[PDB]
C-alpha cells in the first residue's frame, strides 16, 4: 500500500522532471566516423581463461588473473613480464591495481580478499568476513578497499586493522560489479535484481536507485566528469544514466543482438563506449548518439574483461582463450 | 642497455616456470561434487581432483559458469528437484557437453535415462550407480569418457 | 519486473490469472509453482515462450491446464476436480534470461522475479 | 674402375613416340600435390590450435611427401619436354642417396603415427604423460638418424665398380640397382645389402603398423555403442588403401631389378613411378581435408 | 521488519531535488566536445609519438 503510493509518486515527478531527450538534442553534432582499430601487442603466458584484468596508473604496466590460480604483471611496451604470482585457490574472478602502484589485490570463489605488495612477491593480508563469492574490488588508497559479493552486500575494509569498517545493503540479488567515482566520495553498483544503486562512502547510506533493466546486470562504470554511468546487462542492452536528473537517457542495443554484455568502459573524452560482448568480439558505440561505430574482432571465445588507459592510449581486452590483446 | 638485459634475463626465468607447470595442468582431471573445498588423490598413478561448493546460496546461475571445462559431475541424489536441476544443467550454453555421474530402483534410472538419452547429439552420457567401490566406479567411467573423447578427436566415431 | 496473481468443496473447478509488466512477455519462459503448508517450494507446470512445448508435474499430469496469451501479457492455470492435497499458496515464476532453454532458479527463496502468490484452500 | 662422364635416361623404354600423352595427367596430380602440403603446413603452423602431437606428425608426414615429390617429377618433366637426358655422375649418386633416405624417413613417420594413435586409444588416461614434446624430439631423431645411416653406404658401394662400356640407364631417375647393373664386376655385396637394408626397414615398419590397426578396431568393435563400427571402416580403408599404394610398388620394383627379367620393362617403370607420386597427392585429401578440425579452419580463412 | 525498512527507503529517495533532462545532457555534450582535441582513440596521434 505505502510501498505502492511511495513508488507511483517517484515516478510521477521522474515524468514531469523530463522535457527533453539527448536524441533531441544531439541531432546536430557531427558523427565520429568509422573507428578503425587493430590489434598491436598479444600477451600469451595463461594456461586458462582469463577472468579479469586491471591497468595501472603509468598506463605501462598491468595485472591479469586466471581460473588455472595465476596472477600475471605485464610490460606492454616490450611484452617482456615482471611478476608470476601463484594463488592459494584456484577460483579467482577479481584483480585490482593500487593508485601508488606497489599493491596488488584478488578474490574469488573462496570469499576472501588477498592483497599481495610487490615492493618488498608476498602476500600482505588476508580479509574475511563476506558470506559469498566476491565479484570486484577497488582500491581506494594504500590503506582503504571497496568490495562487492555474492551475499548481495558491499563493504569498505580497513587493511591496518583488517577489520570492516563499513557494510553496504538493500540489494536482494548477487551484486556484480563496482565503479568507484573521480572525486573518491561516492561509487555506484549493480547486482541480479536488475537495478543499479548509488551509495555514499562516508555516510554509508544509499542516496539514489534506477531500475530500467529487465535482466541480470553485469558491468558498470563512470563517466569521467562523475555525472554520469552506463550499465550492460543480460537482456542485450546498455544504458546510460544520470544523476542530478535521476533517470535514465539513452539505450544501446540492435536487433540482431542476442547474447549479453560481459564488460563495459569508457573513453578519455566520453565520446566512445566500448562493450564487450559473449559472441568472442566487442563494439564501439558513440555515447552522444547511439550508432554503432566500430567492432573488434580477434578473440576465438568470449570476451570476459576490458579496460582503457588513463592517459587514453591503448585498450585491452581478456579473453577465454586465455590471450591478453592490446589494441591502439 | 642493461635495464634491458635485466628484464630479458628476468623474463626467462618466468616463461622456464610457466612451461613446467603446464605439464602438471594437463596431467590431473577434475570433478565436481553437487550435492569451496578441495580434495586431491591418486589413483593407478593417476592425479584426481574433486570439489565441493556448499558455502554458497542456492542460486546457482552465476557461479556454476566457473565449471565448465569439469572432465565429470558427480550429482548424490526431492526426485522431482533432482530432475529438473539435471534438466537445467544439461541444456546450458556452457556446460552443454558435460556428463553427469549419478549416485543414487530401475524406475528412478529410467526415468533419468529418458531425460539424458532426449537430446545431446551424442556429445555426452549419463552414468548411474546405486549407492572403496566408489572412488572405482568414478575411474572407469572417467577412463571410458576420455576414451570417447579420443575417438571423436581420431574421425573413428 | 512486477507480476500480479489473481484467482482462487473437493473435485471443484478453479482458475488462476496472471498479469505481467516491466518486461517483453513474448520472449520468456513461464512457470506455475506451489508452496504448501508444512512443507517448502515445489515446482507445478511449465510454458514456453509460443505454448508449443507443455510441461507437467506426475502427480497433476490430466487435471491441470497452463496456457499462455502475448496479446495481453497474461497467463492462466485450469484445474479440474481439485482433491484436498493441492491447498497450498500459488506463484508464476519467470525465467530469468530471455532466448534460453534453461531455468535455474524459480524454486529458490528470496528469487527476485515471482509474484505474491494466492492462496488455494480445497 | 672407370666411371664415364654423365648418363643417359631415356624415360619409358618402348613408348617414345607417346611421351607427351603419358605427361598430361602427371602435370597435374604434381600440381596438386604441391598445393595441398604447403597449405596443409601454412595451417597447421599459423593457428595455436593445432598445436597437438598428431599435427606435428601430420606436419612432418606433408614435409617428407613435399620433398619425395620434387626430386622426382621436374627431372621426368624436362626429358618428356624438351628431351634433356644428361646427367652427371654425381647428380646421379645425390638423387638416389635423396630418394632412398626420405623413402626410409616417410616410413618412419608412418609408424610413428600409428604408435601416437594406439596409444591415444589404448590409454587415454595416459596419454598426456607418455607423449611429451621430448618424446617427440626423441622419435624425430631416431627416425632421421636411422634412414641416414642406413642408406649412406650406397654410393661408396657404386664408386668402386668399374664401368666400363654404354652409360645408357633405361628408366626415368636414378636407381641403386638400375645404375649397378651396368657395372663391369660382380655385384653380389650390392644385392646382399640392398636386400637386408629393405627387409630391415619396410617390413619391418608394415608389420607394426597392420598389428596397431588390428588392435585399434579390435578394441574399436567391443564398444556398447555400434555406430563407431561403420566409420571406423569407412576411414581405416582409406588410410590402408593409401598405405598399400605407397608400399607395394617400391617391393616390386626392387625385387624386380634384381630377380625378374621376363617382365616387360615399360610395365615396371610406369609401376616404379606410382609410389612416388600418387601417397604424395592423397595423403592430404585423406588427412587433412577428410578430418574434422582442419576442413572447416581452412574454409574459415578463405571466407 | 522488512516492509518498515522498504518505506523508509522509499520515502528517503523521493525528495532528492532533481532537475531536468535537457539541462544535463548540455553538460556532457560541453564535457565531450570540450576534451575532443585530447582523445587519442578519436584523434589518431602521429605514429612517432606513439608508444604502441
Ligand atoms: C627403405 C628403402 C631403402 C632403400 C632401398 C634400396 C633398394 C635397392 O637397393 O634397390
Amino acid at each position: 500500500q505505502e510501498a505502492e503510493q511511495l513508488k507511483n509518486q517517484i515516478r510521477d515527478a521522474r515524468k514531469a522532471c523530463a522535457d527533453a531527450t539527448l536524441s533531441q538534442i544531439t541531432n546536430n553534432i557531427d558523427p565520429v566516423g568509422r573507428i578503425q582499430m587493430r590489434t598491436r601487442r598479444t600477451l600469451r603466458g595463461h594456461l586458462a581463461k582469463i577472468y579479469a584484468m586491471h591497468w595501472g596508473t603509468d598506463s605501462r604496466l598491468l595485472v591479469s588473473a586466471s581460473q588455472d590460480g595465476k596472477l600475471i604483471i605485464w610490460d606492454s611496451y616490450t611484452t617482456n613480464k615482471v611478476h608470476a604470482i601463484p594463488l592459494r585457490s584456484s577460483w579467482v574472478m577479481t584483480c585490482a591495481y593500487a593508485p601508488s602502484g606497489n599493491y596488488v589485490a584478488c578474490g574469488g570463489l573462496d570469499n576472501i580478499c588477498s592483497i599481495y605488495n610487490l615492493k618488498t612477491v608476498r602476500v600482505s593480508r588476508e580479509l574475511a568476513g563476506h558470506t559469498g563469492y566476491l565479484s570486484c574490488c577497488r582500491f581506494l588508497d594504500d590503506n582503504q578497499i571497496v568490495t562487492s559479493s555474492g551475499d548481495t552486500t558491499c563493504a569498505l575494509w580497513d587493511i591496518e586493522t583488517g577489520q570492516q569498517t563499513t557494510t553496504f545493503t538493500g540489494h536482494t540479488g548477487d551484486v556484480m560489479s563496482l565503479s568507484l567515482a573521480p572525486d573518491t566520495r561516492l561509487f555506484v553498483s549493480g547486482a541480479c535484481d536488475a537495478s543499479a544503486k548509488l551509495w555514499d562512502v562516508r555516510e554509508g547510506m544509499c542516496r539514489q536507485t534506477f531500475t530500467g533493466h529487465e535482466s541480470d546486470i553485469n558491468a558498470i562504470c563512470f563517466f569521467p566528469n562523475g555525472n554520469a554511468f552506463a550499465t550492460g546487462s543480460d537482456d542485450a542492452t546498455c544504458r546510460l544514466f544520470d544523476l542530478r536528473a535521476d533517470q535514465e537517457l539513452m539505450t544501446y542495443s540492435h536487433d540482431n543482438i542476442i547474447c549479453g554484455i560481459t564488460s563495459v568502459s569508457f573513453s578519455k573524452s566520453g565520446r566512445l563506449l566500448l562493450a564487450g560482448y559473449d559472441d568472442f568480439n566487442c563494439n564501439v558505440w558513440d555515447a552522444l548518439k547511439a550508432d554503432r561505430a566500430g567492432v573488434l574482432a580477434g578473440h576465438d571465445n568470449r570476451v570476459s574483461c576490458l579496460g582503457v588507459t588513463d592517459d587514453g592510449m591503448a585498450v585491452a581486452t581478456g579473453s577465454w582463450d586465455s590471450f591478453l590483446k592490446i589494441w591502439n | 642497455r642493461n635495464e634491458e638485459k635485466a628484464q630479458r634475463e628476468a623474463n626467462k626465468k618466468i616463461e622456464k616456470q610457466l612451461q613446467k607447470d603446464k605439464q602438471v595442468y594437463r596431467a590431473t582431471h577434475r570433478l565436481l561434487l553437487l550435492g569451496i573445498f578441495e580434495t586431491k588423490f591418486q589413483v593407478d598413478k593417476v592425479n584426481f581432483h574433486m570439489f565441493d561448493v556448499g558455502g554458497q546460496r542456492d542460486e546457482r546461475r552465476k557461479w556454476i559458469q566457473c565449471f565448465n571445462d569439469v572432465t565429470a559431475i558427480i550429482f548424490v541424489v526431492r526426485l522431482q528437484e533432482a530432475l529438473n536441476l539435471f534438466k537445467s544443467i544439461w541444456n546450458n550454453r556452457w556446460l552443454r557437453t558435460i556428463s553427469v555421474i549419478l549416485f543414487l530402483k530401475y524406475f528412478i534410472r529410467d526415468e533419468f535415462l529418458r531425460i539424458s538419452t532426449a537430446s545431446g547429439d551424442g556429445r555426452h552420457y549419463c552414468y548411474p550407480h546405486f549407492t572403496t567401490e566408489n572412488i572405482r566406479r568414478v575411474f572407469n567411467d572417467c577412463r571410458d569418457i576420455i576414451q570417447r573423447m579420443h575417438l571423436r578427436q581420431y574421425e573413428l566415431l | 519486473v512486477q507480476l500480479q496473481e489473481s484467482g482462487g468443496q473437493p473435485g471443484g473447478s478453479l482458475r488462476l490469472s496472471c498479469a505481467a509488466s516491466g518486461f517483453t512477455f513474448s520472449n520468456y519462459k513461464m512457470n506455475w509453482v506451489r508452496q504448501a503448508p508444512g512443507k517448502g517450494l515445489e515446482w507445478v507446470s511449465d510454458i514456453s515462450q509460443s505454448g508449443a512445448s507443455i510441461s507437467y508435474t506426475g502427480s497433476v499430469k490430466g487435471r491441470f491446464t497452463i496456457s499462455r496469451d502475448n496479446a495481453k501479457n497474461t497467463l492462466y492455470l485450469q484445474m479440474n476436480s481439485l482433491k484436498p492435497e493441492d491447498t497450498a499458496v500459488y506463484y508464476c515464476a519467470r525465467c530469468p534470461a530471455p532466448f534460453t532453454r534453461d531455468c535455474f532458479d524459480v524454486t529458490s527463496t528470496t528469487y527476485a522475479y515471482r509474484g505474491q502468490g494466492t492462496q488455494v484452500t480445497v | 674402375s672407370f666411371h664415364p662422364s654423365s648418363f643417359l635416361l631415356v624415360g619409358i623404354p618402348g613408348l617414345e613416340s607417346v611421351h607427351i600423352w603419358i605427361s598430361i595427367p602427371f602435370c597435374a596430380m604434381y600440381l596438386i600435390a604441391l598445393l595441398g602440403n604447403s597449405t596443409l603446413l601454412f595451417v597447421i603452423k599459423t593457428e595455436r590450435s593445432l598445436h597437438e602431437p598428431m599435427y606435428y606428425f601430420l606436419a612432418m608426414l606433408a614435409a617428407t611427401d613435399l620433398v619425395l615429390s620434387t626430386s622426382t617429377i621436374p627431372k621426368m618433366l624436362a626429358i618428356f619436354w624438351f628431351n634433356l637426358k644428361e646427367i652427371s655422375f654425381d647428380a646421379c649418386l645425390t638423387q638416389m642417396f635423396f630418394i632412398h633416405s626420405f623413402t626410409g624417413m616417410e616410413s618412419g613417420v608412418l609408424l610413428a603415427m600409428a604408435f601416437d594413435r594406439y596409444v591415444a586409444i589404448c590409454y587415454p588416461l595416459r596419454y598426456t604423460t607418455i607423449l611429451t614434446n621430448k618424446v617427440i624430439g626423441k622419435i624425430g631423431m631416431a627416425v632421421v638418424l636411422r634412414a641416414v645411416l642406413l642408406v649412406i653406404p650406397f654410393p661408396f658401394l657404386l664408386k668402386r665398380l668399374p664401368f666400363c662400356g654404354t652409360n645408357i640407364i633405361p628408366h626415368t631417375y636414378c636407381e641403386h640397382m638400375g645404375v649397378a647393373k651396368l657395372a663391369c664386376a660382380d655385384i653380389k655385396v650390392n644385392i646382399i645389402y640392398g636386400l637386408f637394408v629393405a627387409l630391415l626397414i619396410v617390413g619391418l615398419d608394415v608389420i607394426l603398423i597392420a598389428l596397431s590397426y588390428v588392435l585399434i578396431l579390435r578394441a574399436v568393435f567391443r564398444l556398447p555403442s555400434q555406430d563407431a563400427r561403420l566409420k571406423a571402416l569407412s576411414t581405416c580403408g582409406s588410410h590402408i588403401c593409401v598405405i598399400l599404394a605407397f608400399y607395394t610398388p617400391a617391393f616390386f620394383s626392387f625385387l624386380t631389378h634384381r630377380f625378374g627379367h621376363h617382365i616387360p620393362p615399360y610395365i615396371h617403370i610406369l609401376l616404379a613411378n606410382l609410389y612416388l607420386l600418387v601417397p604424395p597427392m592423397l595423403n592430404p585429401i585423406i588427412y587433412g581435408v577428410k578430418t574434422k578440425q582442419i576442413r572447416e579452419r581452412v574454409l574459415k580463412i578463405f571466407f | 521488519a522488512q516492509a518498515r525498512k522498504l518505506v523508509e527507503q522509499l520515502k528517503m529517495e523521493a525528495n532528492i531535488d532533481r532537475i531536468k533532462v535537457s539541462k544535463a545532457a548540455a553538460d556532457l555534450m560541453a564535457y565531450c566536445e570540450a576534451h575532443a582535441k585530447e582523445d587519442p582513440l578519436l584523434t589518431p596521434v602521429p605514429a612517432s609519438e606513439n608508444p604502441f
